[PDB]
RNA sequence: AAACUCACCAGGUCCAGACACAAUAAGGAUUGACAGAUUGAGAGCUCUUUCUUGAUUUUGUGGGUGGUGGUGCAUGGCCGUUC
């Protein structure tokens, strides 16, 4: 099911068709977390909502409002009330694209990755990282059908992605009361 | 170069013995 | 206006004749041989003057070299001339007088001497 | 409406790996612009390791996100909450 | 030659090892292999080997490997770049470069400060580098000694500029906008500064340190302040300082008489005015 | 040092389906000693508008025969290199 959809939220028995922000349920050590779109189909997920608060964290069960199986429900899934926190806080992340049109050695001249001319020279101030985390700044670029020139690690593939960072927030969503 | 080595650097196309200036002193 | 002396005489020139008093290293170009690559040049000139609204402004026809000489005899038409890439608009008139339609051109976002703001997109900042 | 659980169901599951792969990706086709969808927000470093926030002023705080009981911590007032009936 | 680009590839498993390697160096020259989580407190494999294989390549480190007593050195960067680590440690620097300037133990690296105004970290490396057992003691106490020797007439009512940080190579001397004796053409007041090269030395005289040493690029027109134009004295004439203890002041106090009479007269033709002064006056009036 | 050199550039197209069977396959699929349109910033090429064609080969396709993709992994002598 997508994430950024009207699920109604029990935590414990009571219904309450309220609008998550599901996000990773990882081990996070500082507590900082994503604007996730969408759902993972096996690890765990966090919840970040508006909810009018039962404070005894219940497990919780997620489902749609409907008598669809023999069954009066239809059981999204089953998990924990974590917490009600204000701090637990939220980074959507980007990953850009970088397709590397040749096989060079220390500059790489990469097409398919920056179109306009004012898309080009005033998007020169942000961070190039290849998906295998060698990161940099783009010291030059020409590029109109995006090149660069830069300093990695070694060399560079046409199957690598030369990405780049749009680490974004969007913004929470509230509650329905759900009862019939 | 002579087939032993990936000489790239310091190149000779001069009178065709492929011996670079850098390799007087090893070949 | 081509020298001083009279009009109805040398506005049609060749490549052939004054330059055999000029110096020889413009006179072992112009006083050798007409190179005639405007000629055919004059075919499609005497349609680009046809279907304007006269006198004034006809269409930029483009042309893409930066060692060939337009000769002065074409009042009123329009050629659009190689800058390295596009087509800068010529109302040719007997105002350029044996230099080059390729001399149209200097090819760079400007040599940053005075503000040096490009060259700060090259420099390290630093984690 | 079963029809688009099948018409629309070739993307309304298949985009999950929107948010996975490709979040944010300004996607380039010669009519896409880059500047204006995702403009109006900070791109730290890392999110193991950057630093975003909890109240900025701004009109996308909802409702009863700026109008709250700012829950400090759950923890930390679980002890309240529930000592407030211990 | 010079190599910059070989430092932004790190974390924060480097910032708490530097100084304490640094300060762990000078206690324990070359360090051996299993010290660098164990100096600072890193701990044992929670990303360690991985961050000392990124400061591998990048040369403030490198992979001794002799017989047992292994190597890991803070090849040139490790003061270089990790003093460029320092003042983003002493909090002054906070990118590099704008920087335009050559020398051979003191290169002009045009900044701007936590401020905002420009400053010059200038750089010490003598030989070329050739640093070694000593050309590393020399830039790290040369930039420390230098620290101590740029305030000797600033205190006393004269025009020295003023060090800041001393940053293991670095030292950062505002910016001077200078125009020394080479590039400036005419003059409003000659005949008031030629005098005052006997009395620049009088006023050496009272600090206690005689300085000699100028050529046509050393008394800089600087600009202060750049609209009106109130400009100062910066005097590059430092290295020739004597203390007057020995045995050459026979031919320094000389030099204070009968040696400066040319460049007034001939590059500002114009045969001079004024009086001049000696230095016997110095030896009692300190 | 000239365009080439010369490792880069401002714009275009000669050209990709073989191997099987599937639509048309010799009423023109697709072939050529030629006549034009030919031009993209300056070209050879094509065969809709003479006619060689000669069974053969045209295409939405995938194993991959096509490693004229070898960077190679070392393996086998052989000599720059290390002694």
């Amino acid at each position: 099911v997508p994430s950024q959809e009207p699920i109604v939220v029990q935590y414990g028995v009571r219904r309450y068709t309220i609008q998550p922000l599901f996000s990773q349920g990882s081990n996070s050590p500082n507590n900082v977390h994503k604007y996730e779109r969408f759902l993972h189909p096996d690890t765990v997920s966090v919840a970040t909502c508006i909810a009018p608060v039962d404070f005894t964290q219940s497990p919780a069960i997620f489902f749609k409002p409907s008598p669809t199986d023999a069954k009066n429900i239809e059981l999204i899934g089953h998990g924990t009330f974590l917490n009600a926190d204000h701090s637990r806080i939220l980074a959507k992340r980007a990953i850009l694209t970088g397709h590397p049109f040749r096989f060079h050695k220390t500059v790489v001249t990469v097409r398919y990755m920056f179109f306009r001319p004012e898309d080009v020279e005033w998007f020169k101030s942000i961070p190039l990282f290849t998906k295998s985390g060698r990161s940099g700044f783009i010291k030059e670029s020409l590029g109109t059908h995006g090149y660069f020139k830069a300093t990695f690690d070694g060399k560079l593939s046409a199957q690598d992605v030369v990405a780049m960072s749009l680490y974004k927030r969007m913004w929470p969503m509230p509650s329905l009361p759900w009862n019939g | 170069q002579c087939r032993v080595c990936s000489s790239h650097t310091g190149l000779i196309r001069k009178y065709g013995l492929n011996i670079c200036r850098q390799c007087f002193r090893e070949k | 206006s081509y020298r001083g002396v009279d009009l109805e005489k040398l506005l049609e020139m060749s490549t052939e004749d004054f330059v055999k008093l000029a110096p020889a290293r413009v006179r072992r170009r112009f006083a050798r041989g007409m190179t005639s690559k405007p000629a055919g040049f004059m075919k499609k000139l005497r349609a680009a003057k046809l279907a304007a609204p006269e006198n004034e402004k006809p269409a930029p026809v483009r042309t893409h070299m930066r060692n060939m000489i337009i000769v002065p005899e074409m009042i009123g038409s329009v050629v659009g001339i190689y800058n390295g890439k596009a087509f800068n608009q010529v109302e040719i008139r007997p105002e350029m007088l044996g230099h080059y339609l390729g001399e149209f051109s200097i090819t760079y976002t400007p040599v940053r001497h005075g503000r040096a703001g490009a060259t700060t997109s090259r420099f390290i900042p630093l984690k | 409406s079963p029809e688009e659980e099948e018409r629309q169901l070739r993307e309304f599951r298949d985009m999950e790996k929107e948010d996975r792969e490709f979040p944010d990706e300004i996607e380039l086709e010669p009519s896409e612009s880059a500047i204006e969808r995702l403009k109006r927000y900070r791109g730290l470093k890392n999110l193991y390791n950057c630093d975003w926030q909890v109240d900025e002023k701004d009109p996308s705080s909802p409702a009863e996100w700026k109008r709250l009981l700012r829950i400090g911590n759950y923890k930390n007032t679980k002890n309240r909450i529930i000592k407030e009936t211990k | 030659k010079l190599d910059t680009s070989h430092m932004r590839y790190l974390t924060t498993d480097d910032f708490r090892v530097l100084q304490a390697v640094e300060q762990g160096s000078r206690s324990h020259e070359v360090v051996p292999t299993p010290l660098i989580h164990q100096i600072s407190g890193m701990r044992s494999q929670s990303g360690t080997n991985r961050a000392i294989s990124d400061l591998a390549k990048l040369s403030l480190i490198s992979k001794m490997r002799n017989v047992k007593y292994d190597g890991y050195r803070l090849t040139y960067n490790g003061i270089d770049y990790l003093a460029l680590k320092t003042m983003l440690n002493r909090d002054t620097v906070y990118s590099v470069g704008n920087t335009i300037g050559v020398g051979k133990e003191s290169d002009i690296y045009k900044v701007s400060d936590k401020n905002g105004n420009p400053r010059v970290m200038k750089i010490h490396r003598l030989g070329r580098s050739n640093q070694g057992a000593n050309w590393m003691h020399l830039s790290r106490l040369a930039a420390n000694k230098e620290y101590q020797f740029m305030s000797m007439l600033y205190s006393k009512g004269f025009k020295v500029p003023e060090p800041f940080d001393n940053s293991r190579h670095i030292v950062v001397m505002e910016l001077i906008e200078g125009y020394p004796m080479r590039r400036l053409r005419k003059h409003k007041n000659i005949p008031k500064l030629y005098s005052d090269l006997m009395c620049f030395i009088v006023d050496l005289a009272n600090s206690g340190l005689i300085h000699c040493d100028f050529n046509e690029f050393n008394i800089m027109i600087k600009d202060k302040l750049e609209d009106e134009n109130d400009c100062g004295f910066v005097v590059i004439d430092f290295p020739q300082c004597i203390s007057i203890q020995h045995q050459d002041a026979d031919y320094y106090f000389q030099r204070d008489v009968d040696c400066i009479r040319r460049f007034f007269k001939k590059k500002l033709k114009y045969e001079p005015k004024p009086d001049s002064s000696m230095l016997d006056t110095e030896g009692f009036g300190d």
